[PDB]
RNA sequence: ACCGAACGCCGGGUUAAGGCGCCCGAUGCCGACGCUCAUCAGACCCCAGAAAAGGUGUUGGUUGAUAUAGACAGCAGGACGGUGGCCAUGGAAGUCGGAAUCCGCUAAGGAGUGUGUAACAACUCACCUGCCGAAUCAACUAGCCCUGAAAAUGGAUGGCGCU
RNA sequence: CGUUCAUAGCGACGUCGCUUUUUGAUCCUUCGAUGUCGGCUCUUCCUAUCAUUGUGAAGCAGAAUUCACCAAGCGUUGGAU
RNA sequence: GCGAAGCUACCAUCUGUGGGAUUAUGACUGAACGCCUCUAAGUCAGAAUCCCGCCCAGGCGGAACGAUACGGCAGCGCCGCGGAGCCUCGGUUGGCCUCGGAUAGCCGGUCCCCCGCGGGGUCCGGUGCGGAGUGCCCUUCGUCCUGGGAAACGGGGCGCGGCCGGAGAGGCGGCCGCCCCCUCGCCCGUCACGCACGCCGUUCGUGGGGAACCUGGCGCUAAACCAUUCGUAGACGACCUGCU
């Protein structure tokens, strides 16, 4: 028969095996659209949850019962010290999909980059890029180096840039910068990839990627919980407190005859930990790091108009569970996927 | 059933001159080109006379359905006929009990934006089937004029306007307003 | 030893069983420009005759079901496996000599690239009659990649105009050193026009 | 954009059938699909013979719609079908690919022998013509 | 449980009933004549699915008509007088209804098809012309197709598919 | 019937159907046992559509409204007995 | 009592998207049916529908790039050319390509005109049951001798160096220098080659695919796992990090 009462379903569909992600950096799953007409840029960063404040302002939507007056909003920070850029790496629009096509590398590579080709930086005679690098400094190489590339300006429709992070500036723990692929939309291949041969072994701060008061994407994987049951995990209801084996659980799982049980029915395992792609986060601030001329400029953060003191956005004591933001910033509206100290695509 | 033979005429005028490439009739003269592909019809175009006086459409072994093509193929080769010599006019007068209808071409006879349509804050704006150009009158007050070569692209174009202003919740057939096709006619007569 | 068919112009379960009974007899066949197949009957039809093999599904399980391939040469390999007996070993070994493509790519790009007339829809429909294209019928079913097959298709016809063009430039030249040649080699060419040649 | 058509009198190549090979002028059309033919000179009987099998010819002898076989005689024999028939492209070509067929197996060996040589001798015309056109080009 | 056919072990030949795109042995015949297109096509004893009633979809039949004495459609012109005709008054002068139901002028208009009126009025619907110019219309009937035609896991002319 | 008007909306006298969310018929399956009602929880499916999308209809002036289509995308609630 | 951290609540706060095909319907042109008609052939608008996008997962599915075991016994990567020796089998000339049209096509040549030796145009001339034809084309299939003709500078040495074109899954060609050697196709003369005595798996792709073994030349010099650690993770594994 029917079910008596109607309601909605619980959980969405849309987002499952509800499974501990593959990847622990997100992937920018799907860049934007590349025209012509607009110059060469980055279309994407990498960065580091920090942690989170209050911010007060003034807010200017007429109709509201806000208007011109101040609020109190949520940030997060986001400490994303300058990428470089290592290598480029062309893609070929092909009928199957996307082919990768042709991948130079810089000269040199830090090492905060090239420990991430190594499961283990102790034990190993860091050799990588050894051979490769040769190419760099002879004539016959050179003028390969070049076809390659001069290949990729006749052939490749999409060129992306790879770059890393700067692990070094970060407080946080581990020395292995994170690598990752930035998609360069611009103007024509050509020129696209002149400009990425100009970025090679180059920095590229966040300034020159994102600008303030725009909507932006994070993707990052979830705060993780280990298994759980369907209770947390669905939210669905809890049984009341008389059932004899268990109340936090689904009474029914599926009807008799699909004699199956299936994969919309609420059952329990991983919770968190799954990648996600979170959209229109704003940028309220973005935050030129610590620097000198001949005493620090800390004052240039947490500083306002009119605030005026000399704060850093890093409040007392640290954030916690991560350490001082000395570099530049984003400080996106609300929350962000994931947890101190995690990469933030 | 079957029928072994029907087919039909279309005197071109000395004014114009008209060729085709297989089954695709071309028709150029005063006001400009235009052609009309009949792949989808399966006829055999003869073109026949000195001076090339007349087109004719034959139409071997047609069954009832078959046989309906061999006009309506003639027929929309005067009508290209037509526009090359002629042009075609469709007028459209506005019609309106309270709100006037405040119409106003935009790029050339391309754009036309419908303001105050019902007294509705929403602007109609209406591109046109290229190859035609609206024009708002002088002489007659609230009415338009599609002037254009290509029947069919001037006649839906028309009948975007006509419909773009409609009327929806309300009965009809008190709430008569908008703009409607008055008159269908040609930019020169002779 | 292998049979390239141009599928374009074929009617989709037409071909399909000619190929099934290749391949099964161990003709390694190849068909190309699949998309270009056309399916008989109106396009509206057929786009809802695809959206019912959508429809089904195994309801507890999605994940496990019917396959829906959404790209035209899959789609005609699927009607091919439909003529085998691919549950067996011989039906499984014969659909892995079939072998089909998104287009026509580098291997066949440059293979004089067969036509069977049995299966050609200018043979086998009335010209009064509709018909899909395959082409369309993945796409607005799912198809990602029309475009790009289109765009280096053009790129195909391009470069093979140029490789006619030279072909027809030596044609020219035989034509003429036959011409300038003809009494020095016309104790032959007389022979092989008593044994039927040259008529 | 028509040419052949089947009138009274076309001459019609029978491509298959008991009668293939064999010419055959239509007397006259019985219907839709069917026609009544006759072939005088060339040993084909007044008959019923469908389109199907016909493939017709650019000849049309003139006699009258329903002749009697006598007078669609007469009309072949004063306009030597059968000469200009054997003269046209296509006659030949059957004859060719006849000829082709009949081809004894020692036949064929000087047949093969003979090509041999007289493709040898137009490669290294041809050769010459695309050195000398480079020439020119030069 | 139907249809064929009833069994020792085998070689060759042939059959029935059913078949012969491919799955799958056989049409890989230049097989023949039609009909038919379905945004729910159809596709074979038992059998596993539909009806009444519709359809200018098409294809056949049947019977009547029409008509150069000038048609058929298409536009154009008139549509009256005896007459508020009789019954009905609640008002029916053609026009809620009903018995009537003829004559004049007629070229021709019904004691009137409707629309509308309290009731009229007004509008509307034959006979003939002009442009026009040879064929055209009605009622039945039956074949395929369609409408009629709604159920629950995803789904079954056996499947793929087939025009 | 609906001022009038058969068919906006209705529909007698008659008649043809579909459906298995009613109940009957029936007794094929199970009596070396398929856990016998509701409610609770959870999923999914159907459409014979209450609502929402886009539409045709009216005895639709607007407002409210019935009648019908495409349509099962999303919803369809808290309590007293 | 009050409570850091942590987990956590519409009991706090943040984020939630764009196309395409079209349905019903309304239409355009427009015949059938001298008029009329959204429909027949053709064209339009069109939606909580449908399919895709974004989003999640990522195939007994692919990619590009890195590093590739100095050694104390090592072991391998290319290159070219040799000897045996298991195993796995199929095969038993090639075709190196226009696009497409079908109530139409194919090729020439432009005298003439436009565009970037080509492309487009017109005009004319040819074919068209297709001979500039897959009914097709190419290729030959015994070996050698010498001693004439027709044909004749062609072929080779896994001959050697340069310049190209090819990215859809390139995997293949082409064109240019120099060294040495030869006289091949077509007709004939002129002999000879175990002629194994009538009889089957012959004839090739083939130096084939895979595995183990003997030679030269030039190159190489590891990561992974465990343990240890971390807590962005965690039932256990897994994951994320650190360590001259
Ligand atoms: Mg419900
Ligand atoms: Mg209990
Ligand atoms: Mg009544
Ligand atoms: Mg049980
Ligand atoms: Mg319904
Ligand atoms: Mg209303
Ligand atoms: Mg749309
Ligand atoms: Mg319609
Ligand atoms: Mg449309």
């Amino acid at each position: 028969s029917h079910r008596k009462f109607s309601a909605p379903r619980h959980g969405s569909l849309g987002f499952l095996p509800r499974k501990r992600s593959s990847r622990h950096r997100g992937k920018v799953k799907s860049f934007p659209k590349d025209d012509p007409s607009k110059p060469v840029h980055l279309t994407a960063f990498l960065g580091y949850k920090a942690g989170m404040t209050h911010i007060v302002r003034e807010v200017d939507r007429p109709g509201s019962k806000v208007n011109k007056k101040e609020v109190v909003e949520a940030v997060t920070i986001v400490e994303t010290p300058p990428m470089v850029v290592v290598g480029i790496v062309g893609y070929v629009e092909t009928p199957r999909g996307l082919r990768t096509f042709k991948t130079v590398f810089a000269e040199h590579i830090s090492d905060e980059c090239k420990r991430r080709f190594y499961k283990n930086w102790h034990k190993s005679k860091k050799k990588a890029f050894t051979k490769y690098c040769k190419k760099w400094q002879d004539d016959a190489g050179k003028r390969q180096l070049d076809k390659d590339f001069s290949s990729m300006k006749k052939y490749c429709q999409v060129i992306r840039v790879l770059a890393h992070t700067q692990m070094r500036l970060l407080p946080l723990r581990q020395k292995k910068a994170h690598l990752m692929e930035i998609q360069v939309n611009g103007g024509t291949v050509a020129e696209k990839l002149d400009w990425a041969r100009e970025r090679l072994e180059q920095q590229v701060p966040v300034s020159q990627v994102f600008g303030q008061d725009e909507m932006i994407d994070v993707i990052g994987v979830t705060k993780g919980k280990g298994y759980k049951g369907v209770t947390s995990r669905w939210h669905t209801k809890k049984l009341p407190r008389k059932t004899h084996r268990g109340l936090r659980k689904v009474a029914c799982i599926g009807a008799w005859h699909p004699a199956r049980v299936a994969f919309s029915v609420a059952r329990a395992g991983q919770k968190g930990y799954h990648h996600r792609t979170e959209i229109n986060k704003k940028i309220y601030k973005i935050g030129q790091g610590y620097l000198i001329k001949d005493g620090k400029l800390i004052k240039n953060n947490a500083s306002t108009d009119y605030d005026l003191s000399d704060k850093s956005i890093n409040p007392l004591g640290g954030f916690v569970h991560y350490g001082e933001v000395t570099n530049d910033f984003v400080m996106l509206k609300g929350c962000v996927v994931g947890t101190k100290k995690r990469v933030l695509t | 059933m079957k029928t072994i033979l029907s087919n039909q005429t279309v005197d071109i005028p000395e004014n114009v001159d008209i060729s085709l490439k297989g089954r695709t009739v071309i028709v150029k003269g005063p006001r400009g080109t235009l052609r009309r592909d009949f792949n989808h019809i399966n006829v055999e175009l003869s073109l026949l006379g000195k001076k090339k006086k007349r087109l004719r459409v034959d139409k071997w072994w047609g069954n009832r359905k078959e046989l309906a093509t061999v006009r309506t193929i003639c027929s929309h080769v005067q009508n290209m006929i037509k526009g090359v010599t002629l042009g075609f006019r469709y007028k459209m007068r506005s019609v309106y009990a309270h709100f006037p209808i405040n119409v106003v071409i935009q790029e050339n006879g391309s754009l036309v934006e419908i303001r105050n349509f019902l007294g509705e804050k929403y602007i109609r704006r209406v591109r046109m089937r290229p190859g035609v150009a609206c024009s708002v009158s002088q002489a007659q007050k609230d009415e338009l004029v599609l002037e254009g070569n290509d029947i069919e692209l001037v006649s839906n174009s028309a009948a975007l306007i006509q419909q773009a202003t409609t009327v929806k919740n309300k009965d009809i057939r008190k709430f008569l307003d908008g703009i409607y096709v008055s008159e269908k006619g040609t930019v020169q007569q002779a | 030893q292998v049979l390239v068919l141009d599928g374009r112009g074929h009617l989709l379960g037409r071909l399909a069983a000619i190929v099934a009974k290749q391949v099964l007899l161990g003709r390694k066949v190849v068909v190309v420009r699949c998309e270009g197949i056309n399916i008989s009957g109106n396009f509206y039809r057929n786009k809802l005759k695809y959206l019912a093999f959508l429809r089904k599904r195994m309801n507890t399980n999605p994940s496990r079901g019917p396959y829906h391939f959404r790209a035209p040469s899959r789609i005609f390999w699927r009607t091919v496996r439909g003529m085998l007996p691919h549950k067996t070993k011989r039906g499984q070994a014969a659909l892995d000599r079939l072998k089909v493509f998104d287009g026509i790519p580098p291997p066949y790009d440059k293979k004089k690239r067969m036509v069977v007339p049995a299966a050609l829809k200018v043979v086998r429909l009335k010209p009064t009659r509709k018909f899909a294209y395959l082409g369309r019928l993945a796409h607005e079913v799912g198809w990602k990649y029309q475009a790009v097959t289109a765009t280096l298709e053009e790129k195909r016809k391009e470069k093979a105009k140029i490789h006619y063009r030279k072909k027809k430039q030596l044609m020219r030249l035989r034509k003429q050193a036959e011409k300038n040649v003809e009494k020095k080699i016309d104790r032959f060419t007389e022979v092989l026009k008593t044994h039927g040649f040259l008529v | 954009v028509f040419r052949r058509f089947v009138e009274v009198g076309r001459v019609a190549y029978v491509s298959f059938g008991p009668h293939a090979g064999k010419l055959v002028a239509i007397v006259d059309v019985i219907d839709q699909n069917r026609a009544l033919v006759d072939g005088p000179c060339t040993r084909v009987r007044r008959q019923a013979m469908p389109f199907k099998c016909m493939q017709l010819t650019d000849f049309i002898l003139k006699f009258p719609h329903s002749a009697r076989q006598k007078y669609v005689r007469k009309a072949w024999e004063k306009a030597d079908i059968n000469t200009k028939w054997a003269a046209t492209r296509w006659a030949k070509k059957i004859e060719a690919r006849e000829r082709k067929a009949k081809m004894t197996d020692f036949d064929r060996y000087k047949v093969m022998k003979a090509k041999k040589m007289r493709n040898r001798i137009i490669k290294n015309e041809v050769k010459k013509l695309q050195r000398a056109a480079l020439l020119k080009a030069s």
